[PDB]
């Protein structure tokens, strides 16, 4: 058996945990997102994005570096 | 031994008996086990092998669908 | 790193920080190991065992193979 | 001859993947009787599938006659 | 629960199973020719096997609570005031009309109930209806003036059993009662049950056609639903034995014996099949491992001389709870029908095979 | 149900206006909380 | 919740075991205080300021909200006890209780539950036995005095009861007055056909026996007479009120003039019956049904008394008593519409009596069948009430007196000697059971104890002089005489209660007895609890 | 909605029978001719009972659940109408099938018969289907 | 009660498995009559091996 799928529950409130198929199926889309956005930035006819911030400050960014794209992103 | 069982069996006779009617009225018949649809997999690549364009591309597409269906019986 | 709940889910968790602190390797085997001779012992408890019999019993295998593994053991230079 | 025959293999492939399977001969014949039993007639409904719980599922017949589930006169 | 009352029961059931069958013929058992009546009251010490018929209707008369050679009439039609299936009146156009219809209506009433009598009638039963009063309270005054039981309000689905107790044809036209459609009987009379009920049993009955009735009684109703329940139990273990003549012995003889016997049938299955076979006879060896169990044993040294006893040659060899330890069963008369094993076994093994299909749950 | 990971786009932009419509009133509210909450529970209680 | 997955809650072992035997000696507790002649009654409020002052049993229960199912396999118990006995409701609850409590611990010491079943059925079978073969005594050699003996035991823990030594008479009296012969020649005692009329003002010795019949109505118009010295009762079972034609029959008038006649008509039928009623002689005329006011006003100018609204059963009662017949239509077999003076009952005198503001008809010195009636007056209500289920005690028990001719000594005689002969009965059957006869019988004390408690005595000393009473009587053969020795509450010391005048019927204890063990026995196979939780 | 108390509370006036034993409810409505009863349940099938006899002479399952049932009086087996689904359907006990109906809770027959009320949370003519 | 069959249908369990064991139970009592005890402990035994 397995803790999430158990007649007793292992884990505190608002802790679970994926198993293999869920697991890489989460990870696989994560990593997909990820590329399928920092790409159409690659190559000579890259174009660029905007990076507008959802702070106070709102600060305002257009890039082509996809460092600097990545970083600047809330990722779960 | 159950109830579910009793719906089960019912459902599979009664598939049973609607193929087997529809054999009476039509008795053409293929074989299954993945034959027929290697069959038309085959000649959808033989006619993509012939077609210029994307379009082979669509039809490869197609007869790699045709393939996996058997795939999946396999799986 | 487990937010665990259970208090036997703890316990696992302090066997294998007790292995990792003596030895440093195999922190995963004792697991395993606990995990199937507690599933032997429920099968013996629905058959009707005490469960102080089948620790005895346990206790007394442990004792054989660590023998045994002194025995079968050989020295490196 | 050769036509009940496919109308075995038809049926004995249709009921391969359900949970008739087990008993897959045993079904089969029962099928092949049902169907044939109507003299060439489409008619689904002349046929009646009686769920009665309990027994195994091999115990599962087709009635040489008609079984009718209502209740005769007092006297 | 009922097992210092077994002494009493299990008579009573056998009796009831062979009144309802023809043992050199039938080759099943109908049960729902044993009715089970529960009243409350009394003691399971109480439970009667009624030969005749047990009726939880009331007396409609007052003064008249026995008949003896009685003549049971059952009747489908209403004794009240005439009524046509079509919708219809009466006009009333001048005074001497009013108490004509009276005395019109009187007439017909007595003519009923006159034709009723003729027939040497005394115990009249009047089916339950609706749409139309059953029983007049003058047809019920006539019916008591010329010294016959009425007995009315019965309910549509008993009268088959009614029919095949006493051996009363049902009547639905006046037209067609007569003397030889009615049912004899020996004594039809309404008994009281020490101030907690009152019953109308109909005992004794020239054509006692394949019927039978049961009488539950105790002091509150969990233990008469058990005790019901419980008979009920009894009376479907004689009917397996009607219909397969078999018998096996008791106490976790089958078990020991079968799972002994698939362990050295699974050492001759060479493969993956072999584990599943020793598995399957492991899972077999559970029922004499509960009954020790529950006896307060200990359930390994008992199944263990079990199985070795059963390895020694003696196959009816199982849980001796009176002893306290292993012996020969049949000492013991323990024993049961072995289509209950059987069958146990066929539909265990079918849902099992039936549940290790599924692979996935789906939520509507 | 697949596809989480959206990044999502101006979508929230082009709603910006009723977002801040309504955090202006929320952070009131908070604020509001706040300044009763200084003295109340936090001295209440004990 | 766990891999059971079932919504609600689950009792395993030996947790609902002592939940039911809690719940067993809530309720016997609840209800042990008012036991014995130095019991006490309680009160009982109804949520909306109702009092009922009670020390029955039966009534207790049922008035009190049960939920614990084990309490309620008491309450219906004791309900049944009611039924099909009438006395000794308290004890069979606290019996059963004692009884449960002890299985339980027996239970708790490895003991299995068959086995203290097994042997609470033999001690239950061994215990009648020797109830009926050495503790009975035939009534036949007492006489008239058995039976004042038998309700003055009754009485006592009632509110009648020190007043016992006039309510012993009237309920003899008013049971002897009812008996009556039927087939196959075994007198019945048809108690509760004792009207009981309940009415405050005088002083409860005041009660009054009625030699005949008492109706709780009166007569329908104040112009007819209060007082027949002869009357001729008529019985009738339908309403004398204007003819109505039924629901099948409509009146369609085209000529004008016949409208008059039939109006006429619709009165004038009734008026017939009447007058032919009346021309047989009747001077009483009761009906269940209604009457109207020109129907009474027929009955004035015949100077006939007439109650409407009669019960059936009190309508059943007075022709049963007076010999009239009770006719619900007024048709022959030939067809017409007659009323013979044969249909007529009679009594020496119907009389319009006042008691305590309130008026009653008595039926005086009915012939062909006496009768018997009972009025009983108190402080209030609630003093009448209790009056009346004290006095249907009583009647239960000189009822259950006269149909079985044999009785055993009260204060707890009986429960004394079956412990000392099942304690000695316990050794030579079985091992396993040796121990649940032995805790049957010790059970069985419950009722001494309980006794000697209420009466603020000393419970265990008393007990282990009724024990030793009734061992030398057991094991002496020129002792025998002290198997009746008893309970004397207000002394306080062993007295023989046979020679006192303490007598019980013996179906009594033999159905308390029974109906304690089968209760026990249902509660002790009990093990697991599954409380599904409600869907609403 | 409408339940009568149980003991009818009277003096056998040959009414008091009622059987109203109630094994279906939501449009319980006694018919034209009183020996059958018509009762529909949340299950989407409208039940038709005898109620001399007492037990059920047909089941009607065309619909969701159905709401309201109304009855044109023609013997009581010739038409009734059901509008439980925006679908009012009008079915023939003769023959036990929807003759005909209308994809658009108070559904009412109007009394000449060749229409009805729709009434919902229109007057269709059956002579247009419209 | 004692009796399996009344003691599965009384408590409503939840579990698709105990569901069909509750089925088991009637069917072994509609074939049979006794022992429905004794079948659904036979099916718990046989998938408690099933899992090893
Ligand atoms: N015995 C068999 N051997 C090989 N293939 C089979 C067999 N029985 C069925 N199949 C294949 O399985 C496929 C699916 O059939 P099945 O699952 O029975 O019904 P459905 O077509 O509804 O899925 C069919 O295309 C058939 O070719
Ligand atoms: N005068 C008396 N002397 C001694 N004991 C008595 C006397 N009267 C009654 N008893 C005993 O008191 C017990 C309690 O009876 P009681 O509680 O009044 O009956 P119930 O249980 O029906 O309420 C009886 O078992 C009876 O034996
Ligand atoms: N006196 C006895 N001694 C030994 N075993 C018994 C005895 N009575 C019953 N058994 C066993 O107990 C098992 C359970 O029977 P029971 O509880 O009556 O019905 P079910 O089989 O439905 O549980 C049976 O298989 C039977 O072999
Ligand atoms: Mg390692
Ligand atoms: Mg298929
Ligand atoms: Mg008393
Ligand atoms: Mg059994």
């Amino acid at each position: 058996a397995s803790l999430s799928l158990a007649p007793v529950n292992i884990f505190k409130a608002g802790a679970d945990e994926e198993r293999a198929e869920t697991a890489r199926l989460t990870s696989f889309i994560g990593a997909i997102a990820i590329g399928d956005l920092v790409k159409s930035t690659l190559g000579p006819k890259g174009m660029d994005k905007i990076l507008l911030s959802s702070g106070r400050d709102a600060s305002l960014m257009v890039t082509n570096d996809g460092a600097t794209i990545l970083k600047n992103i809330g990722v779960d | 031994a159950t109830q579910q069982i009793l719906d089960e069996a019912e459902r599979s006779l009664h598939d049973a008996l609607c193929v087997l009617a529809q054999t009476v009225k039509d008795s053409r018949t293929v074989y299954g086990g993945g034959c027929s649809e290697m069959l038309m997999a085959h000649a959808v690549t033989q006619l993509a092998n012939r077609t210029p364009g994307k379009e082979a591309v669509a039809m490869e597409s197609y007869a790699k669908a045709l393939r996996m269906l058997p795939t999946i019986i396999a799986d | 790193m487990m937010d665990v709940d259970h208090q036997i889910a703890k316990l696992m968790v302090e066997l294998s920080k007790s292995q990792d602190d003596e030895i440093g390797d195999g922190t995963t085997g004792v697991v395993v190991l606990a995990g199937a001779l507690l599933e032997e012992a429920e099968q013996l408890l629905d058959r009707g065992i005490h469960p102080i019999r089948i620790a005895d019993g346990y206790e007394q295998a442990a004792r054989v193979a660590i023998e045994h593994l002194d025995k079968i053991s050989d020295s490196v230079l | 001859v050769k036509f009940r025959q496919d109308l075995m293999n038809i049926a004995g492939t249709t009921l391969s993947s359900k949970l008739l399977t087990h008993h897959k001969d045993h079904f089969t014949k029962l099928a092949v009787e049902a169907v044939l039993r109507l003299k060439g007639s489409g008619n689904l409904e002349a046929i009646h599938i009686i769920k009665k719980l309990g027994g195994s599922l091999a115990d599962s017949y087709l009635d040489e006659g008609f079984l009718l589930d209502k209740k005769i006169g007092v006297n | 629960v009922v097992s210092q009352y077994s002494s009493l029961l299990s008579p009573m059931s056998v009796n009831a199973v062979m009144k309802v069958i023809d043992p050199a013929t039938a080759t099943s058992v109908d049960l729902r020719d044993i009715k089970i009546v529960k009243k409350l009251g009394g003691t399971i010490d109480d439970c009667e096997l009624v030969e005749g018929l047990v009726l939880t209707q009331k007396v409609s008369n007052s003064g008249i609570t026995r008949v003896e050679k009685a003549k049971i009439g059952l009747i489908q039609f209403c004794l009240s005031a005439p009524k046509t299936d079509m919708d219809n009146q009466i006009v009333v156009s001048d005074y001497a009309q009013m108490d004509r219809v009276l005395r019109e209506e009187r007439a017909y009433i007595l003519n009923l109930v006159k034709q009723i009598k003729k027939t040497g009638c005394n115990v009249l039963l009047i089916q339950k209806s609706i749409l139309r009063d059953a029983l007049s309270d003058l047809a019920l005054h006539f019916l008591n003036k010329m010294k016959i039981m009425v007995i009315k309000d019965i309910e549509r689905e008993d009268i088959e059993f009614i029919c095949k107790t006493i051996g009363t044809k049902p009547v639905a036209h006046i037209d067609q009662f007569t003397a030889d459609m009615l049912g004899s009987a020996e004594l039809a009379e309404e008994v009281n049950l020490n101030g907690s009920g009152k019953l109308l049993k109909i005992t004794g009955c020239a054509s006692p056609g394949k019927t039978v009735t049961i009488v539950v009684r105790g002091s509150n109703k969990l233990v008469i639903e058990e005790a019901e329940r419980s008979i009920h139990d009894a009376l479907c273990v004689i009917r397996c034995l009607v219909k397969k003549r078999a018998l096996i012995a008791g106490g976790g003889a089958p078990e020991i014996e079968l799972a002994l016997r698939l362990t050295e049938y699974s050492r001759t299955l060479s493969g993956m099949e072999s584990y599943c076979v020793r598995a399957f006879a492991d899972a077999m060896e559970v029922i004499p491992s509960t009954l020790a169990e529950n006896a307060g044993l200990n359930p390994i040294s008992t199944v263990t001389e079990l199985r070795n006893r059963h390895a020694q040659g003696e196959k009816t060899a199982g849980i001796n709870v009176r002893k306290g330890g292993i012996s020969n069963i049949l000492e013991e008369l323990v024993v049961q029908p072995l289509l209950v094993s059987v069958s146990a076994l066929t539909l265990a093994t079918e849902t099992v095979r039936s549940i290790l299909k599924i692979d996935d749950v789906v939520n509507t | 149900l697949a596809g989480e990971g959206i990044s999502v786009n101006t979508g929230p932009k082009g709603v910006i206006n009723d977002w801040r419509r309504f955090k202006q009133l929320e952070t009131e509210q908070r604020e509001e909380q706040c300044r009763e909450m200084e003295r109340l529970i936090k001295k209440l209680s004990m | 919740e766990g891999p059971l997955s079932v919504f609600g809650d689950r009792s395993t072992g030996e947790t609902i075991r002592s939940q039911n035997v809690m719940a067993a000696a809530s309720i016997a507790n609840i209800v042990k205080s008012s036991l014995g002649p130095v019991g006490l009654d309680k009160m009982l409020v109804d949520d909306i300021g109702d009092v009922t002052i009670t020390n029955d049993g039966a009534t207790i229960l049922k008035l009190l909200e049960v939920e614990h199912p084990a309490a309620k396999v008491l309450c219906e118990l004791a309900d049944l006890q009611d039924k099909e006995v009438g006395d000794g409701t308290t004890s069979v609850v606290i019996i059963a209780a004692e009884l449960l409590k002890n299985a339980d611990e027996l239970v708790k010491q490895k003991i299995h539950p068959t086995s203290v079943i097994s042997g609470y059925r033999l001690a239950c079978k061994e215990a009648v036995r020797y109830i009926n073969e050495n503790l009975i005594v035939n009534t036949d050699e007492l006489g008239r005095d058995c039976l004042i003996n038998a309700a003055k035991t009754s009485m006592s823990s009632k509110i009648i009861g020190i007043n016992g030594d006039f309510f012993a008479n009237m309920v003899v009296d008013a049971v002897l007055a009812i008996k009556y012969t039927d087939i196959r020649g075994q007198p019945r005692y048809p108690v509760n056909s004792v009207n009981i009329l309940k009415a405050h003002g005088r002083s409860q010795m005041e009660s009054m026996l009625i030699s005949g019949y008492a109706l709780n109505c009166v007569v329908g118009s104040q112009g007819m007479p209060k007082r027949i010295v002869n009357a001729k009762i008529a019985c009738l079972d339908f309403s004398l009120q204007k003819t109505k034609m039924k629901l099948g029959v409509q009146v369609v008038i085209t000529d004008p003039e016949k409208l008059d006649q039939i109006r006429q008509r619709e009165s004038d039928i009734t008026k017939e019956r009447i007058q032919k009623i009346l021309a047989t002689g009747a001077n009483v005329i009761l009906t269940t049904g209604g009457i109207d006011d020109m129907c009474l006003k027929y009955f004035v100018e015949a100077g006939a008394m007439a109650v409407r609204r009669v019960l059936k059963r009190d309508l059943k009662r007075i022709a049963k008593a007076s010999g009239a017949t009770i006719l619900s239509t007024l048709a022959n077999l030939e067809g017409e519409e007659t009323f013979e003076a044969a249909m007529l009952g009679q009594a020496e005198e119907v009389v319009q009596e006042r008691i305590c503001d309130d008026e009653l008809i008595l039926i005086k010195n009915t012939k062909a069948r006496t009768s018997a009636s009972i009025i009983l007056r108190g402080a209030n209500d609630f003093m009448c009430d209790e009056m009346e289920r004290s006095l249907h005690d009583a009647l239960c028990v000189v009822k259950r007196v006269l149909e079985s001719k044999s009785v055993v000594p009260g204060g707890g005689a009986v429960e004394a000697a079956l412990s000392i002969y099942l304690e000695n009965y316990a050794t030579s059957m079985g091992s396993r059971e040796q121990l649940a006869i032995a805790e049957f019988a010790r059970s069985l004390l419950v009722i001494p104890n309980t006794l000697a408690v209420n009466a603020a005595q000393d419970s265990t000393d008393l007990v282990a002089k009724l024990r030793a009473f009734h061992n030398e009587a057991q094991v002496n053969p020129e002792r025998k005489n002290l198997k009746w020795i008893g309970l004397d509450l207000s002394n306080g010391k062993p007295r023989d209660n046979k020679q006192a005048g303490v007598f019980e019927p013996t179906i009594v204890k033999v159905k308390s007895l029974k109906f304690a063990t089968e209760a026990a026995i249902t509660i002790l196979r009990i093990d697991d609890l599954i409380k599904l939780h409600p869907e609403s | 909605c409408s339940v009568y108390p149980l003991t009818f509370d009277k003096n056998e006036n040959m009414a008091a029978k009622k059987k109203s034993v109630a094994m279906h409810l939501s449009a319980c409505s006694f018919t034209n001719s009183d020996m059958q009863i018509l009762t529909a349940s949340g299950d989407g099938t409208c039940a038709l009972w005898d109620v001399e006899s007492g037990q059920l002479l047909q089941s009607f399952h065309g619909h969701a659940d159905v709401l309201c049932l109304d009855l044109a009086p023609s013997e009581t087996g010739n038409t009734f109408v059901s509008g439980g689904d925006k679908k009012a359907m009008v079915w023939d006990m003769r023959s036990g099938q929807c003759v005909q109906a209308f994809e658009t809770n108070s559904v009412r027959y109007y009394p000449s018969g060749d229409a009805f009320a729709s009434g919902s949370d229109r007057l269709y003519d059956l002579r247009a289907d419209r | 009660t004692n009796d399996g069959a009344t003691i599965l249908k009384q408590m409503q369990v939840l579990h698709p498995a105990a569901r069909m064991l509750v089925e088991l139970s009637k069917a072994q009592d509609i074939e049979a009559g006794d022992g429905t005890t004794s079948v659904v402990i036979i099916a718990g035994s046989l998938l408690d091996s099933c899992t090893k």
